[PDB]
């Protein structure tokens, strides 16, 4: 057909803007004529080394360094050295009730570490020992019950006890949940039947399959019991259900709860739920009892690391751990096999520590555990290439290497060690030549702030590698943040970019090694001319030097410039104030935070303060008056101070 | 499902009485009548005569003569009676997920032809809009049956293509016409057409198309039945683009007058032509490196139109951006004329 | 139940001030065909209690009795997200910032689900159900142009209440359909009315200055005023004259840290500043309000040149901030500028 | 998923750096008797950002199409754009002279290069580009804000020139 | 049960609609043919793009096929054009067949109505190109738009273009005193004439707050306190505080201005937008303009990006201050 497509306009006669012509200034007619001629590329050859860390010259023999390590058994005298070394690096460990225990699991291997160091009893547990305690004694009842009923049947042919039939364990991942369910079991001679989340477990077919592992006994009830029935469907032993990783449900496991609530229902043997994931606490809908796994004290775990170390028989450092755990969130498992990892391939640094508190050291593992020591020379020390002056094309490569592989991890690396990196002394937290030392006091606080600008600008204004606040908002939040993984095993489908994840991880690793490399030269030149002021008599390094917590002493570097112990017991308070049942209904968030949360913190001190009067006990009672259900922990938490 | 019936006789459908698709009226045919990309052409036919076809990924701006290109290779290399049985063509419109790699790619890649013996070929259309999953999987596709079966992947954004399927393919990019060489294709349909243009009708239609026939041609036949005559107001007219002499007044109305009487006129043309604040932008950002302005001048007039042109996308008041942009020439260069 | 929740009203007729604005609302809804409300002013202006009121006009008395659920839902890239809702037969109400970037879903299917309920329920008495988003101020772009096309989709079987402290995030074709509700902060006078009649139903007699200094400690903020009189009433049975108000902890914690930049001009300081802030934001308490406290906290020091240079630093880095991902970087770097330019003024 | 990093060992493999693929690809070219120049070995390790695939598949795709290894024919099959155009920019914009850089960066435009390429050369150009390091650290932060407005959807000629006057007013501006 | 003002009193067919005379002259051309082009209407809102499209569709259709063959679309969906492109093929999939017993069978093509189409990223205009050449003789699109220069080339070319001058003052005071006659509302010209200028010119936002302030106040006059508060226009005796406290020169009543302007919960946008309506048409210096006017837009951007409001306005009614004070 191919109509006429007018454009229709209401020109009316007039207005003067219609029928526009070319405006008779002399700047607008002066029109440049445009130039095409650019320079020509066949003339101009690309050199050597142009674009690129080419050079003439190669090294040939530093690298390729193969290890051979022969290493010699330890006797027992060194052996004793290094345990009272680790002893006195671990004064509050009782080192000595472990160590014929690892050595005699330790006496060509097809084994993981996990499962060759795997602890048989609950008591060689490292860490959650009220939680391990609570567990032994459940089961340890449920033995009695076991026999009790034996003895019953023998002899024929529950508020007050308050046996609850199940226990539910939450804690974070490969902190040994099921490692203290095993070792329980062992112990006291239970049968585990465990549900994975790896086997299809349906409702029917749990019930048809494992209902009667509940409701009846064993027929073999001597000999071969401590073996473990992982449920799948293509003295006497009592059977005990586990479920583990009971969160993970899937569109093929239809009425799992269902099934496992009937469980709940007709058992008269032990059922166990083993998951990570702390929503699951709130969802389910049934009576049990809860145990909570904290996160283990990162020292005691430190030290039974470094004694897997030594009944390998090598010797180490505490530091290298604390951080290799801190990196690993003090995940024993992560740590344990990349121990494994790192100790079978024969050793990374040989340097000698000579430390009373010998072979040589083993320092080094949170560098290759980084894959710093691919980008790094292996003379080559991370701070001091840090604390030097880059000057070289390499070294600047291996600058932007390392700042990128610490990009994509979403962590900044010169910002967290920030203290530890500058050329500036660091001390633990316990007239014209003044204003020459105050000029060199504001030229270092000019550098400071110029950098500070510079990545105020890097994390604004340029993208980052990781899309910051995906499923929660920015950190320091109660909204929520316990964001579980998928559990569907559809596609993502997304419409994501690709191009601008690595090009801006190069980007902003260039621009912080280069703000930095300006600050830290600033601050050279800067205390260049401090020996002139301390020729004078006047020495501002009190005001120079930079004051840092003990915590962030103990590691070789950190991911984080902050305690994150402090934010989990913050968080914890405002969950568990805020979670009571009047307080509840409180919609507007932010308002009710900094408007309900200090006032109550100052009527708890209020209150303590009431108290420490010797006043009249009623005064006590204002809490308790209101109808204002808080537990007393929280209580005395808000009662004591604002950090 | 299906969709490929509708497009194969929408090609050959039309009322051939009355209506004139001129894009569709001249097509190219084979690689010698694609008189275009000559170095990329002889390329792709000496690969396929010397049985040494690699993965191609033809990738470029839309409208540069890909899909035609690929289908003339597709029909010199296999003849019609086995062209079923030895090319696999899909697009992203048979989008279900990433099960399109593992379904009908992945069986045709993993057998022999059926009935004469030879390598086969696989077309995929628009491969930038598939998924990033979809794609690690047909690398995979491409590493394992590379003998067999070659890959010809025709993109518009080189970009959202991973660097895997890139480093296992030959890349070939379709770039622009330049103007020149453009400019006879016009004079030959002018001539054969018999209509009213003159040279300034070939200015706008060679700048507005950017170095493409379809859009080209699309613009002129409308223009040439809207009006009966190709010039430059009424190409700028039917194309509905800011007209030179608009935005040489505004620019006039932004370096003589004061502040308030500007801003009154430009909002007035504003409202009379409909014309935004991005494409005033675009506009004035070319007149800019016309007009002899010192160093100083011009770096302070892209910085703030850059910024202006920034601040315009996040969805701002344009009334506010527009009165700055007219700032962003009062700060400088009316004080310069004041001097 | 606190004085700002026990005494909370419940009716229209209960508000003493805004009594033209509370009747207008009771007009509008004798009506029957309210329109989505967007409702602006201050935090501790009453937006809460006059939506409560209105719901409880519309509706019968069974909106007071609530529950609490928690709703899960798929991410479109295929991942389980939980968040908590407080919800009734007649109304829900849902709070869809706390997704992150990913509000769009809270958004959507959660109104899909109140749409279903809805078809689902029937009572006889009116034919929606009021949909509550509080805190839609900080909704992204594309979140909110999912709102729009909801509201446009879903307006038959659900109304739409958003409550938010300011209108400057929200799209304008957003506020094309919404009935606008300014309830500004109520003034002295009626703060000093609103402690009165607590005070007296609660069995005590305050005196009017000390209300008057409770008005003006409060900043115009209702439940501030509410909670320091309930907190003043812990601290002394009688109001006496000389009653000390209970200042904020926090706020106090900012003022010492104020203290702490304006005295020592060192990057030793600098660092026990970078310390203090980071202890401070480990209480959750959002950068936007350490930022605008650190203003009015520094301002009271300069002199009336140097205030508007800071003005401006400040404002810049707060967008800064609100761009960016760790508040820490443009919060700290705020601090080093000011610090900087505090010690070459003082210099000359 | 972190459960599986918790039941695995991670290794990390970094970007090979260009004395390695240099040396793989003299490998290669000795085993395979390819004519080359070393403006084509550097042509080569340019096009290839540390990958070792893709300076295999360009290589090959050259030796294929014109035979010979020069910096010519692999900008003609690899077909970027050129880095001494991008260095003739740069090296422009260090003596801020913006109707230079302007000229050239037309001319790339007009070429048909879009806007993320051209600002990736420019990136890739200016990391080892000899300048002074507080210039090479401000055109390398205005280089990418410029990149994350190209990222965010906001990609024009305007654009591009405004990052061109950016840079050249870092230079004539203290 | 009953319906929004603005679709109600909207002209039910084509030739209602004043002010306008080659617009609906060539629409009333197009539908005496049966054929309605591919259409394109770009002009400022609250003019009558919307309202002449809906109007020529009930023309051509019947009424009670004017819904079924119709769907309106807007371009800002949030999931890409994937979502829009499988909801155009799906309406243009479905064919529902109708009869009109007025005397003229329905036309075969359907319409759909596309609204800010100015919106669109241009590989998105592109998809939306080719989705119309694939459905070019089943269904006639409509792209609804205020700047025709931000739609790029091939649809634009091959669209018919109308331009909506928008309305006078007296039209849409006249048109708004029909509806107050027509809903019994007791109305004085003043209140209208402030809905007027308070809308900028745009009828819906005027219906809009007309109806919102007759649903308020019900049985009751229309005062400008209520048009303002509801229009959420800032108080002019409040633009003038500010402007006298930043002429001033005084950082303290500054502070004390902003902190009731906050206080009283007027949006930072509106203050904006009304301190550089007044900044622009007064006796300033052109240097003064144009810094206050740059910082404006930087604040204004800051405010569409959500940054605080109180701070915002502390700096853009400081850089005020300094610039006035300046020559002082
Ligand atoms: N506290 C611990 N003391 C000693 N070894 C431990 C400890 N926690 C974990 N392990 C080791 O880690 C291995 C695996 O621990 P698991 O119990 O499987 O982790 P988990 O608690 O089940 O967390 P999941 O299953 O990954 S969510 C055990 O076999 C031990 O070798
Ligand atoms: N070099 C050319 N010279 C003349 N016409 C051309 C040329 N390239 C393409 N065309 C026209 O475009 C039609 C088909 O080109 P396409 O292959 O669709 O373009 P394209 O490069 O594949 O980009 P697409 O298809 O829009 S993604 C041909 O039938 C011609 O009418
Ligand atoms: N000239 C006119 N004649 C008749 N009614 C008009 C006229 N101008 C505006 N209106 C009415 O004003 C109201 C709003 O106009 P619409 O057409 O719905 O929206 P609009 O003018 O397209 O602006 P948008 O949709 O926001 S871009 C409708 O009720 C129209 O009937
Ligand atoms: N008319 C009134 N009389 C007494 N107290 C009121 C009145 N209106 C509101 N309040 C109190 O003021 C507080 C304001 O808090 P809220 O309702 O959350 O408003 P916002 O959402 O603006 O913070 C409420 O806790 C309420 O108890
Ligand atoms: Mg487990
Ligand atoms: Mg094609
Ligand atoms: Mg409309």
């Amino acid at each position: 057909s191919f109509q006429r497509v007018v454009h229709v306009q209401q020109k009316d006669d007039g207005c003067c803007l219609w029928h526009l012509k070319p405006p008779s200034c002399p700047l607008l007619t002066k029109f440049k004529e445009l130039n095409t001629k650019v320079i020509d590329l066949s003339k101009c050859g690309i050199a050597l080394g142009e674009f690129s860390t080419l050079n003439s010259k190669l090294k040939s023999g530093n690298s390729a360094a193969v290890f051979m390590r022969t290493r010699k058994e330890f006797t027992e005298e060194v052996r004793n050295l290094l345990l009272e070394e680790i002893r006195w690096s671990n004064p509050e460990f009782s080192l000595k009730k472990y160590f014929p225990l690892l050595l005699k699991k330790q006496i060509t291997e097809d084994m993981l570490w996990t499962e060759k160091y795997q602890p048989q009893t609950a008591s060689e547990l490292i860490g959650n020992e009220l939680a391990i305690k609570k567990l032994h004694s459940w089961l340890k009842d449920w033995k009695r019950r076991a026999e009790l009923e034996e003895r019953q049947n023998l002899k024929g042919k529950e508020e007050e006890s308050r046996l609850c039939n199940t226990v539910l364990i939450t804690g974070p991942t490969g902190v040994g949940k099921t490692a203290a369910v095993y070792a329980c079991a062992q112990e006291l001679g239970f049968k585990i039947f465990e549900v994975n989340a790896s086997s299809q477990r349906s409702g029917r077919q749990i019930l048809s399959q494992l209902k009667e592992a509940t409701q009846s006994h064993q027929v073999d009830k001597q000999g071969v019991n401590s073996q473990k029935p992982c449920f799948f469907n293509s003295k006497n032993a009592t059977s005990l259900i586990l479920f583990e990783e009971v969160d993970v449900i899937f569109d093929e496991d239809a009425g799992f709860l269902n099934a496992i609530k009937t469980f709940m229902a007709t058992t008269k043997r032990p059922v166990i739920l083993t998951t990570s994931d702390p929503t699951f606490s709130l969802m389910f809908d049934g009576c049990f009892e809860e145990i909570k796994f904290s996160t283990p004290s990162l020292l005691n775990v430190a030290s039974y690391l470094q004694m897997i170390c030594l009944t390998e028989n090598f010797r180490t450092d505490v530091k290298d751990f604390v951080t290799l755990l801190t990196a690993n969130t003090c995940d024993i498992r992560k740590s344990i096999l990349y121990l494994q990892f790192w100790i079978r391939s024969g050793g990374g640094v040989l340097e000698e520590r000579p430390l009373t508190l010998l072979p040589k050291c083993d320092s080094g593992c949170a560098e290759t555990l980084f894959g710093l020591k691919n980008i790094f020379s292996p003379s080559e020390d991370l701070f001091s290439f840090l604390k030097h002056k880059i000057t070289m094309k390499e070294e600047w490569h291996k600058f932007i290497q390392l700042l990128t592989e610490f990009q994509m991890r979403n962590v900044d690396f010169l910002y967290s060690n920030l203290e530890f990196i500058l050329p500036l002394p660091v001390d633990t937290i316990p007239t014209t030549a003044g204003k020459k030392c105050s000029a060199l006091v504001s030229h270092c606080l000019n550098s400071l702030s110029e950098f500070m600008d510079n990545m105020s600008f890097l994390d604004a204004l340029l993208t980052d590698v990781r899309e910051q606040n995906k499923y929660g908002r920015n950190d320091f939040s109660w909204t929520n943040g316990k964001v579980t993984s998928g559990l569907c095993d559809e596609f993502s489908l997304e419409s994501n970019d690709g191009w601008t994840s690595q090009s801006s991880g190069e980007l902003k690793a260039a621009a912080e090694a280069l703000s930095f490399t300006k600050c830290s030269s600033a601050i050279s030149k800067a205390l260049e001319t401090l020996n002139s002021c301390k020729k004078l008599g006047r020495d501002p390094t009190n005001d120079l030097t930079f004051y840092v917590s003990q915590k962030r002493n103990n590691v070789y570097f950190s991911q984080s410039a902050a305690n994150l112990d402090n934010a989990w017991k913050r968080i914890s308070v405002i969950k568990s104030v805020f979670s009571s049942r009047s307080l509840l209904y409180v919609g507007n968030r932010q308002a009710s935070i900094i408007e309900y949360l200090p006032t109550l913190r100052n009527i708890c001190k209020t209150e303590k303060l009431k108290e420490q009067g010797k006043s009249k006990r009623r005064f006590l009672h204002y809490f308790e008056g209101i109808h204002l259900d808080i537990p007393k922990e929280t209580v005395n938490t808000l009662a004591a101070d604002f950090p | 499902m299906e969709t490929s019936a509708l497009k194969q006789q929408e090609q050959p459908a039309a009322t051939k009485i009355r209506n004139l698709p001129w894009v569709e009226k001249y097509r190219p045919q084979t690689l010698n009548d694609l008189i275009s990309h000559q170095d990329i052409l002889s390329t792709i036919q000496k690969f396929i005569n010397e049985d040494r076809l690699p993965h191609l990924l033809l990738y470029g701006p839309p409208g540069t003569g890909k899909t035609s290109t690929i289908l003339a290779c597709a029909k010199q290399l296999y003849k019609d009676k086995e062209f079923g049985s030895m090319v696999l063509e899909l697009n992203a419109s048979d989008d279900r997920g990433i099960d399109i790699i593992r379904g009908p790619i992945l069986s045709f890649a993993s057998t022999r032809t059926i009935f004469k013996k030879g390598f086969k070929l696989v077309i995929l259309d628009e491969a930038d809009a598939m998924t990033q999953d979809a794609q690690n999987a047909l690398r995979r596709v491409i590493e394992k049956f590379t003998e067999n079966t070659r890959f010809c992947l025709i993109c518009n954004y080189l970009s959202k293509i991973i660097p895997a399927l890139q480093s296992r393919c030959t890349r070939f990019r379709f770039g622009p016409l330049t103007p020149e060489l453009m400019v006879p294709r016009l004079e030959h349909v002018v001539e054969e057409e018999k209509v009213d243009i003159s040279e300034d009708g070939m200015k706008a239609l060679v700048t507005l198309s950017s170095g493409d026939m379809r859009r080209a041609l699309n613009i002129l036949q409308s223009t040439n039945m809207a009006f009966g005559k190709v010039t430059e107001e009424t190409v700028y007219t039917c194309t509905g683009h800011p007209l030179k002499s608009d935005i040489a007044n505004i620019l006039d109305w932004m370096l003589n007058q004061d502040f308030t009487t500007a801003y009154r006129n430009i909002t007035e043309l504003k409202t009379l032509k409909g014309l935004a604040l991005h494409d005033i932008l675009t506009e004035i950002h070319l007149f800019v490196h016309r007009v002899d302005f010192p160093s100083s001048v011009r770096i302070h007039l892209l910085t703030k139109m850059a910024d202006i042109e920034y601040r315009l996308s996040v969805g701002t008041n344009e009334k506010i951006q527009l009165s700055s942009l007219i700032a962003a020439f009062q700060v400088t260069r009316d004080l310069i004329v004041a001097e | 139940s606190l004085w700002v929740d026990k005494y909370r009203p419940c009716s229209l007729g209960r508000l003493d001030y805004h009594k033209e604005q509370a009747a207008q609302l009771r007009n509008l809804v004798q009506c029957g065909d309210f329109p989505h409300l967007l409702v602006y002013g201050p935090s501790g202006a009453g937006k809460k209690t006059r939506i409560m009121c209105i719901l409880r006009e519309l509706y019968g008395v069974g909106v007071e009795k609530l529950r609490i659920e928690h709703q899960t839902i798929t991410t479109p890239s295929k991942k389980k997200i939980e968040i908590s809702t407080i919800a009734s037969n007649y109304h829900l109400e849902v709070n869809p910032s706390d997704a992150g970037n990913s509000d769009r879903v809270v958004i959507q299917e959660m109104l899909k689900t109140v749409a279903q309920s809805q078809q689902l329920e029937t009572n006889s008495q009116r034919d929606f159900k009021v949909v509550l988003l509080t805190e839609v101020d900080k909704l992204t772009k594309d979140a909110q142009h999912a709102l729009r096309r909801t509201m446009e989709k879903y307006m038959s079987t659900c109304r739409l209440i958003l409550c938010c402290n300011s209108t400057s995030k929200v799209i304008p074709p957003i506020r094309s359909r919404c009935l606008a509700v300014r309830v500004p902060a109520p003034s002295i006078e009626d703060i000093c009315h609103v402690l009165s009649t607590v005070c007296k139903k609660e069995g005590l007699n305050l005196p009017s200055q000390l209300a008057h200094r409770l008005a003006e400690k409060s900043c115009r903020n209702l439940r501030k005023a509410l909670l320091m009189c309930e907190a003043c009433r812990v601290q002394q049975y009688p109001f006496t004259a000389d009653q000390e108000i209970p200042e904020t902890d926090w706020e106090v914690y900012l003022r010492e840290t104020a203290n702490a930049i304006v005295s020592q001009q060192t990057p030793q300081r600098l660092l026990e500043v970078r310390g203090r802030l980071y202890e401070l934001l480990t209480h959750c308490i959002p950068p936007e309000i350490i930022m605008k406290g650190l203003l009015s906290e520094l301002l009271h020091n300069c002199d009336g040149q140097l205030k508007g240079e800071v003005a401006q630093m400040a404002a810049y880095y707060e967008h800064r901030l609100q761009l960016g991902s760790k508040a820490i970087y443009h919060l700290e770097a705020f601090v080093a500028k000011f610090m900087a330019l505090y010690k070459k003024f003082m210099e000359d | 998923i972190e459960p599986i990093q918790s039941r695995c060992a991670v290794l990390r493999y970094t970007k090979l750096t260009d004395a390695q693929i240099l040396t793989r690809l003299m490998n290669v070219i000795e085993k395979e008797r390819v004519p080359y120049t070393d403006d084509g070995l550097e042509a080569i390790i340019f096009t290839a950002q540390g990958d070792m695939r893709q300076a295999l598949n360009n290589l090959q795709s050259t030796f294929s199409g014109f035979g010979f290894i020069n910096s010519e024919n692999v900008f003609k099959v690899c077909d970027e754009p050129h880095p001494l155009l991008v260095k003739e920019m740069i090296q422009h914009c260090v003596n801020a002279n913006i109707d230079e850089a302007y000229k050239i960066l037309a001319h790339l435009w007009h070429l048909g290069y879009s806007p993320e390429d051209i600002i990736g050369n420019i990136f890739r150009v200016c990391k080892t580009f000899q300048m002074a390091e507080y210039l090479k650290l401000e055109f390398i932060k205005e280089i990418g804000y410029t990149h994350m407005k190209i990222a965010e959807g906001v990609n024009s000629l305007l654009q591009m020139a405004g990052l061109l006057a950016r840079l050249c007013q870092k230079t004539m501006a203290p | 049960k009953p319906v929004p003002w603005v679709e109600k009193y909207r002209p039910k067919c084509v030739d209602e609609v004043a002010f306008q005379e080659e617009v609906v002259a060539v629409l009333k051309k197009s539908l005496e043919g049966a054929d309605l082009p591919n259409l394109l209407f770009y002009g400022p809102p609250g003019t009558g793009k919307t309202s002449t499209i809906l109007a020529a569709a009930r023309e051509l259709f019947g009424p009670e096929l004017f819904r079924l063959r119709v769907l309106e679309l807007n371009a800002s969906d949030e999931r890409g054009i994937q979502v829009v492109r499988e909801k155009v093929k799906n309406f243009a999939q479905l064919t529902v067949s109708g009869s009109r017993s007025d005397g003229k069978p329905c036309p075969p093509f359907k319409i759909v109505i596309l609204d800010e189409a100015d919106s669109m990223t241009s590989a998105a205009q592109a998809a939306l190109r080719r989705t119309m050449e694939k459905e070019s003789k089943t269904t006639r699109f409509c792209l609804i738009c205020n700047y025709v220069s931000r739609i790029i080339e091939p649809l634009t070319s091959r669209c018919s273009k109308f331009r909506f001058k928008p309305l006078s003052d007296k039209i849409q005071q006249q048109r708004l005193l029909d509806i107050a006659k027509k809903e019994n509302v007791k109305i004085s010209d003043e209140g209208i004439a402030y809905l007027v200028k308070v809308s900028e010119g745009d009828l819906r936002k005027a219906i809009t707050f007309l109806q919102s302030a007759t649903r308020l106040t019900g049985g009751k006059e229309i005062t400008e306190k209520v048009i303002t508060d509801i229009a959420g226009v800032i108080p002019a005796e409040k633009i003038d505080g500010v402007f006298a406290a930043c002429q001033s020169g005084s950082f303290d009543k500054l502070e004390a201005v902003v902190k009731d302007l906050i206080d009283e919960g007027h949006a930072a946008t509106q203050l904006v937008n009304q301190l550089h309506d007044v900044v622009v048409e007064n006796n300033l210096s052109d240097k003064q303009k144009s810094i206050i006017t740059e910082k404006l837009a930087e604040v204004d951007k800051c405010l569409a990006d959500g940054a605080d409001e109180h701070l915002q306005l502390i700096s853009l009614c400081a850089t005020v201050m300094q610039q006035l004070s300046q020559n002082c």
